[PDB]
RNA sequence: AGCCAGGAUGUUGGCUUAGAAGCAGCCAUCAUUUAAAGAAAGCGUAAUAGCUCACUGGUCGAGUCGGCCUGCGCGGAAGA
């Protein structure tokens, strides 16, 4: 339950059709007084992830930069027919 | 046949079926059928669906239909002229964006949900899919 | 001892000497006659018990009659007066339909045990038990 | 089949009972009946329970894997089916004759009734134990 | 042989057999469920 | 992949006695002998019998399955 995941640089709708459409998808880590932080992760990890039901409840611990940051999934998009992730929202 | 219980308006015009679907997630039972197509689903097919679906499951176990028609369409007599008025309502149709679940089921297995779900969407004309309720 | 040279068995109530409509064709179907399993077939059927099923071997040669060696009734035939209620299953989960405890049935196994092949009496005693636990008979043990 | 642990299981509980025993007992039923399977094995429960695991499983790898660390000769057993019958209570019981008894008393074959292992012999019918 | 669009197999012992491009479906038990195309 | 290989005695078990009887309709879904076997997954029966599938298995010898994600193709595909 440990995932390496870059920080974004470019965000919007172009941006993350591009991201989306190369094997990786936008997620966004926030929580307490710190300010948000938009993580750029891959796809074919994270989907093999959520089939287990700790996924959704238990603590994860996203690595950035080096630093390896504690959340929950508080959120998260599917893609409306094909199984594959859109978004995710992780509350700290 | 499913059909609505009195209307507003009898006649409704055509529009355009875009975008994605709203009734995503499968909500209430376990098991669903999502339409990966777009387009329409007349009041026949779902009861055609529907009967399919609960003759190969028998008496047990419990369905849902998401979907409901709510959109009458028109349809002009044979060897009558353009004009002269809308046409008259034959049938009720459901619009079917990608996306959206169509029928959802409960209390059964997982390998003889899916059969019970191809014998449905063999009656549907639109593409569709098995999906299982997951968490979030 | 021979191998399968033919005999099948099947019969009814062993006091229900020559059956027709039960058996009948099976019985004579060999060039063994049909007459026979009512003199020689009543012969050691008066000595334990009529009004009971017990079975018996029909090894049928080319001379005329049949050498034979019989066995036991079956475990539901006599878990009716001995188990009480003439039916047994139906529907045992959704509904219970009676029960037996492992003192009778540990007695009744014993008793069987010249056909019955086993281990110990306690081996068998769980077996013959078990007859019952699928007749809507859970085992009071 | 079941895990490599399960597997292991079944031959360390083997290689543990020869540990504890002696004399051993081939068995190799070609043309086996279920009536006799009820003699041989009701046997084991004449002399006193069920701890005597007969184990017919004497594949080239698989009871011959516990051969190298408990008794090197009956690697040369391996070929044809066998059973390694294992006794525990009195050394050199009558477990091995019975075998050869039995095999006239309709068992069809009994693997020539070659034998195991007390002075590291061959097929030889020996009626000569402590009895 | 049938000739249907959505060939498939019936029984247990149907074999897909793809000879000369057209899909066949041969069997051995049933000589019904022999069947070609699709 | 093959493959001489096992895959039970009572279960005609009860219940609508026209038999349902491992495989039509009512649930149980025994436990023994055990290297194993569900009182059964399919075929076959007026029902049996008899073939098997899961499986103990005896060999050969290490890669095998069943789904996803899919980019190109295939059939479906008949007119003057
Ligand atoms: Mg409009
Ligand atoms: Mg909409
Ligand atoms: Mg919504
Ligand atoms: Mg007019
Ligand atoms: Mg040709
Ligand atoms: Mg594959
Ligand atoms: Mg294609
Ligand atoms: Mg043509």
């Amino acid at each position: 339950f440990t995932i390496n995941a870059e920080v974004r640089k470019e965000q919007g709708k172009g941006a993350s059709r591009r991201l989306r459409a190369a094997n990786k998808f936008p997620a966004i880590i926030y929580g307490g007084k710190e300010a948000p932080l938009a993580i750029e992760l891959d796809h074919d990890k994270v989907m093999n992830m959520q089939a287990k039901a700790e996924f959704y409840s238990e603590v994860l611990t996203i690595v950035v930069d080096g630093k390896e940051i504690k959340v929950k999934a508080q959120d998260v998009q599917r893609h409306p027919y094909k199984p594959k992730l859109q978004h995710i929202d992780f509350v700290r | 046949m499913l059909q609505p219980k009195r209307t507003k308006f009898r006649k409704m015009h055509k529009g355009r079926n875009r975008g994605l679907a709203q009734g995503t997630d499968v909500s209430f039972g376990s098991f669903g059928l999502k339409a990966v197509g777009r387009g329409r689903l007349t009041a026949r097919q779902i009861e055609a669906a529907r009967r399919a679906m609960t003759r190969a499951v028998k008496r047990q176990g419990k369905i849902w239909i998401r979907v409901f028609p709510d959109k009458p369409i028109t349809e002009k007599p044979l060897a009558v002229r353009m004009g002269k008025g809308k046409g008259n309502v034959e049938y009720w149709v459901a619009l079917i964006q990608p996306g959206k679940v169509l029928y959802e089921m409960d209390g059964v297995p997982e390998e003889l949900a899916r059969e019970a779900f191809k014998l449905a969407a063999a009656k549907l004309p639109i593409k569709t899919t098995f999906v299982t309720k997951t968490v979030m | 001892a021979k191998k399968v040279q033919a005999y099948v068995k099947l019969q009814v109530a062993a006091g229900m000497a020559n059956p027709s409509p039960p058996v009948g064709p099976a019985l004579g179907q060999q060039g063994v006659n049909i007459m026979e399993f009512c003199k020689a077939f009543n012969a050691k059927t008066d000595s334990i018990e009529k009004g009971l099923p017990i079975p018996v071997v029909i090894t049928v040669y080319a001379d005329r009659s049949f050498t034979f060696v019989t066995k036991t009734p079956p475990a539901a035939v006599l878990l009716k007066k001995a188990a009480g209620i003439k039916s047994g299953s139906g529907k045992p989960n959704k509904d219970k339909v009676g029960k037996i405890s492992r003192a009778q049935l540990q007695e009744i196994a014993q008793t069987k045990a010249a056909d019955m092949t086993g281990a110990d009496i306690e081996a068998m005693t769980r077996s013959i038990e078990g007859t019952a636990r699928s007749m809507g008979l859970v085992v009071e043990d | 089949m079941a895990l490599n642990l399960q597997d292991k299981q079944a031959i360390v509980a083997e290689v543990s009972e020869v540990a504890k025993g002696a004399l051993s007992a081939v068995v190799a039923d070609s043309r086996g009946v279920t009536v006799d399977k009820m003699t041989e094995l009701r046997k084991a429960g004449r002399e006193a329970g069920v701890y005597m695991r007969v184990v017919r499983n004497t594949l080239l790898r698989r009871a011959v894997e516990g051969t190298p660390f408990e008794c090197l000769k009956d690697a040369f057993v391996g070929p044809t089916l066998i059973a390694y019958s294992m006794e525990h209570p009195g050394a050199a019981a009558r477990l091995f004759k019975e075998f050869a008894k039995a095999n006239a008393k309709f068992e069809v074959k009994a693997a020539a009734f070659e034998g195991e292992l007390i002075p590291a012999s061959q097929i030889d019918r020996l009626a000569t134990l402590p009895t | 042989m049938k000739v249907r669009a959505s060939v498939k197999k019936l029984c247990r012992n149907c074999k897909i057999v793809k000879r000369d491009g057209v899909i066949r479906v041969i069997c051995s038990a049933e000589p019904k469920h022999k069947q070609r195309q699709g």
